């Protein structure tokens, strides 16, 4: 049965036409069963038997008894946007505790809505012949796999779920693609009268609800995961087991195992990954090596860990923690009350350019704020492993605007820490190197040293090299060279960034390498000075 | 209603709605319901494909619609400078008085806007404008007879006193004692009801240099340094003789004694910096420009220009109390004051050059905006020298 509900007004992008694509010819056999089918659609309402009138056409197809299938490809090519039926999909951990969950399967077989009178005209299909003309139809209703169907379709519902939804404030419904997610704390027997209430009034609009058959019951299965009525588990991750892996194969496997991470403690994949390098084909087989096989090994019984969690309780604390598990690396959970997770979750290293630890625990901070905003429309205390003294000395001196939302320090190292901090007036006492490096920076061959105060020198040859890399490969001979405390003069541009963010981490082995020399050293001062 | 369109082959907006708070999903929902009743919006369906973000702001909540990409699509359509000049001026925020007027029937379907759902759990809840919206271009223009109309008397009944209109805010500009003003100010409000800046102090600060007993390698070095790139604004400033003085390879921390030229080249350099570069005029026709350098422990620098190193006007932002542990509070306050001021000047926003990062300030930055506009702005990496000279501008002798 059809809706008695308004029609969505439907329009095709600018100036564009109606399609016109040739009808596939079909054999005898499709075409019985096709003739069929839509006359079984023509009885409903659903199609409407049309004729030469239209010029516009969308090819059909049999596929499977029969199923007819219409390939409006091109009609979606051409019909206008709508707002983008709800983006972003529910996370588990942002759904409340609820006594009874139903659900409610409004799919397409058990909903038709009428399509915009002005519109149905360039729906238009036709059933060959065994040469002669064909049977000619178009669509009354939101036809399957059209452009606008699943956005008027959700529009529809909740026009006809807003009334019921102001006289039953106890019970929430949500709505996600055909199915309608309806809970309560409301006593059993109570429920199900107001699930019945409900589905009487979607029968009331068109709806004919499910079937003692197509009725889902729990646990559901939520992308991956499966909901319980007190908490939430994971469906089982299967690692196939074989004795020929191709590329592609390892590439699945990466990717299957990289999610698992998000879950699962301790997943790792770096072995599995080195098997990638130099491939030449997906196709191409890659033993494995004796690590890979290992790991792979260890990851399968990690897999075979019971990793549950827990419904939201917004009667509760929001509270998320966060461990370095190492360089550029952030695990974190997120909970109401110790151990029961609501999510957890693991940041993949960023590869900054230069940046240091407390930079990347503010970003790490900011990607789970954001995160909580969206599922659970508020923010998280956070418990971090800094220090209060170590935030309060980086963030108030840092160049750029930072930030982290109420938060308390946790004692669970490895903790985060400023690996070095330069020295804020020149060292007295401290020999004073005078570096400078050059480079032909078409020839890449250049020198680098330095010459201090107390009358050491040195200077390298240096070729294939650019005038960047003198420079800080002049720094890192003055680092090297010189004792627990130097000052050090430059004229490097670079340098001058280095004295004002003091990065821990970069994309240079160079900058690396000074880094490390910076880390060690007990007091160091560096200047930047004009060059000529 | 008088029919307005977009500006030729602009299209329609359609930005995404950011996530937010249950707190301000509440309160917008409150809000758009009364407003529906009063017939000032209307819900609609999915075959309008645009959209703005919207939010709420600040004991109750105000809804504030970010229409910038709205404003930019508005077909196009005067600035007293004694506001400038006038001793105190007090802002006053007009937005209600457009819910009264209708807006044309098919400009409507522009100004759509969603309330999202948390969790993503249910499709958000859209609508768009039956009437004048508060945040839009064309608001202010439309009702604009209808403003002269009821300032004629105010302003008529005093002369003396100035008044500008920017977007939803009126801007009233005076000379009278700080009590005197406030009265003229509520006679205008009941006036109107029935339908703290100081721009004279606002003085611009000289770069000082600095004066030492004894100078040392180190303190003529980061001297030379700053007064070098200075060297782009004052082509007159010399670094020559302090070069000298920088021969050798002396510790850092050794005394040098100045030459007699290079006290004089110190001196040249300080009366130089004595004034604004010379021939610094606003055009009309090009943008304002306000950069942001965030100097530390709650100070920050800026300076607005429309051509780099020709400074219209620079200045400082300390902190306000109970700001401490928070950079963006203190940012987005920071935005809003030069961001008035520039109104005040010139009648139009600066764009900003923030010293934050993209994700930072956008996940924030609503959390402590009070005003009805929003700026245009963009992220960026602040140059170590540009922070350490404006650091170097002269302040109070005591205070103030
Ligand atoms: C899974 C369950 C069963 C029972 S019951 N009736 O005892 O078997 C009671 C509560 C729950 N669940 C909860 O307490 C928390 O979960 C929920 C809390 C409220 C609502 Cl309305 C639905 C759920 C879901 O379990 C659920 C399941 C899905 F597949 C998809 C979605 C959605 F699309 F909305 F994201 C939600």
């Amino acid at each position: 049965p059809i809706s008695p509900i308004e029609t969505v007004p439907v329009k095709l992008k600018p100036g564009m036409d109606g399609p016109k694509v040739k009808q596939w010819p079909l054999t005898e056999e499709k075409i019985k069963a096709l003739v069929e089918i839509c006359t079984e659609m023509e009885k409903e309402g659903k199609i409407s038997k049309i004729g030469p009138e239209n010029p516009y056409n969308t090819p059909v197809f049999a596929i499977k008894k029969w199923r007819k299938l219409v390939d409006f490809r091109e009609l979606n090519k051409r019909t206008q946007d709508f707002w983008e039926v709800q983006l972003g999909i529910p996370h588990p951990a942002g759904l409340k505790k609820k006594k009874s969950v139903t659900v409610l399967d409004v799919g397409d077989a058990y909903f038709s809505v009428p399509l915009d009178e002005d519109f149905r005209k360039y729906t238009a299909f036709t059933i060959p012949s065994i040469e002669t003309p064909g049977i000619r139809y178009q669509y009354n209703v939101l036809p399957q796999g059209w452009k606008g169907s699943p956005a008027i379709f959700q529009s529809s519902m909740t026009k006809i779920l807003e009334p019921f939804r102001k006289q039953n404030p106890d019970i929430v419904i949500y709505q996600y693609m055909d199915d309608l997610y309806v809970g309560s704390d409301l006593e059993i027997g109570q429920h199900r009268t107001k699930i019945e209430e409900l589905r009487q009034h979607l029968l009331r609009w068109g709806l004919t609800t499910p079937d003692k058959k197509h009725q889902k019951e729990p646990p559901f299965l939520w992308m991956g995961y499966e909901l319980h009525p007190d908490k939430w588990t994971v469906q089982p991750i299967v690692l196939p087991e074989k004795d020929s892996w191709t590329v592609n194969d390892i590439q699945k496997l990466v990717g299957k195992l990289n999610w698992a991470s998000q879950i699962y403690p301790g997943i790792k994949v770096r072995q599995l990954c080195k098997l990638l390098r130099g491939t030449k084909a997906l196709t191409e087989v890659i033993p494995l090596t004796e690590e890979a096989e290992l790991e792979l090994a260890e990851n399968r019984e990690i897999l075979k860990e019971p990793v549950h969690g827990v419904y939201y309780d917004p009667s509760k604390d929001l509270i998320a923690e966060i461990q370095k598990q190492g360089q550029g690396q952030w695990t974190y959970q997120i909970y109401q009350e110790p151990f029961k997770n609501l999510k957890t979750g693991k940041y993949a290293r960023m590869r900054g350019a230069h940046t240091n630890d407390v930079k990347q625990l503010t970003e790490a901070v900011q990607k789970i704020t954001t995160e909580s905003i969206v599922i659970w429309g508020k923010t998280p205390k956070f418990k971090l492993p800094i220090q209060k003294e170590t935030w309060e000395t980086w963030w108030t001196e840092y160049w750029q605007a930072t930030w982290i939302p109420e938060w308390e320090f946790v004692n669970t190292p490895p903790l985060v820490k400023l690996w070095y901090q330069l020295e804020k007036e020149p060292i007295v006492g401290a020999e004073t190197f005078y570096v400078d490096g050059a480079a032909n920076r078409e020839t890449k061959l250049g020198k680098a040293g330095y010459v201090t105060n107390r009358g050491r020198q040195k200077v390298v040859t240096l070729t294939d090299t650019t005038n960047q890399k003198t420079e800080l490969q002049a720094i890192y001979l003055a680092l090297q060279d010189s004792g627990l405390e130097v000052n050090i003069v430059t004229d490097s541009q670079y340098a001058l960034g280095i004295i004002q963010a003091q990065p821990d981490q970069s994309e240079s082995e160079l900058v690396n390498q000074i880094i490390e020399q910076l880390i060690k050293k007990e007091k160091v001062y560096l200047a930047w000075v004009p060059a000529h | 209603t008088v029919p307005v369109k977009l500006k030729p082959g602009m299209d329609g907006p359609k930005v995404k709605q950011w996530p937010l708070t249950e707190e301000k999903i509440k309160a917008l929902v409150e809000i758009c319901t009364e407003m529906e009743k009063e017939g000032k919006i209307s819900k609609i369906g999915p075959e309008n494909p645009y959209n703005t973000p919207v939010f709420a702001i600040k004991t109750k909540w105000r809804k504030l619609v970010d229409f910038r990409e709205l404003n930019k699509r508005t077909q196009d359509f005067p600035h007293p400078a004694g506001l400038k000049k006038k001793k105190s001026v007090t802002v006053l925020d007009v937005g209600d008085a457009y819910f009264s007027v209708p807006l044309d029937e098919d400009f409507r379907k522009y100004t759509a806007f969603t309330i999202p759902s948390i969790n993503n759990e249910t499709p958000g809840i859209r609508y768009q404008y039956n009437v004048l919206p508060q945040g839009w271009k064309g608001s202010p223009a439309i009702f604009q007879s209808s403003m002269t109309k009821i300032l004629e008397p105010f302003r008529k009944q005093n002369p003396d006193i100035v008044i500008y209109q920017y977007m939803d805010d009126l801007y009233v500009g005076s000379d009278l004692e700080i009590g005197q003003h406030r009265t003229k100010i509520e006679e205008l409000r009941q006036h109107l009801l029935r339908w703290e800046l100081h721009p004279d102090k606002w003085t611009v600060q000289p770069i000082v240099l600095p004066e030492k007993d004894s100078w040392t390698v180190n303190d003529i070095q980061k001297l030379v340094g700053k007064l070098n790139w200075a060297s782009q604004i004052y082509p007159g400033i010399k670094v020559r003789q302090l070069c000298k003085l920088l021969r050798g390879t002396k510790a850092l921390t050794e005394v040098i004694p100045l030459t007699e030229e290079a006290e004089l080249e110190l001196a040249e350099n300080r009366e130089i910096l004595k004034e604004p570069v010379h021939g610094v005029y606003y055009d009309p026709s090009k943008d304002l420009i306000a950069e942001i350098q965030k100097q530390g422990q709650g100070q920050w620098t800026y300076q607005i220009y429309q051509e780099p190193f020709k400074n219209l006007k620079t200045g400082k932002y300390a902190r306000m109390r109970g700001a401490h542990t928070n950079d963006v509070k203190q940012l987005t306050e920071a935005v809003q004051k030069i961001t008035t001021e520039s109104i005040v000047i010139w009648g139009k926003t600066p764009k900003f050059k923030l010293p934050i990062q993209k994700e930072t300030w956008e996940t924030w930055w609503t959390e402590y905006w009070q005003a009805t506009w929003i700026p245009e702005w963009e992220f960026v990496n602040t140059p170590p020298l540009v922070k350490l000279w404006y650091q170097l501008e002269k302040e109070p002798i005591v205070g103030a």
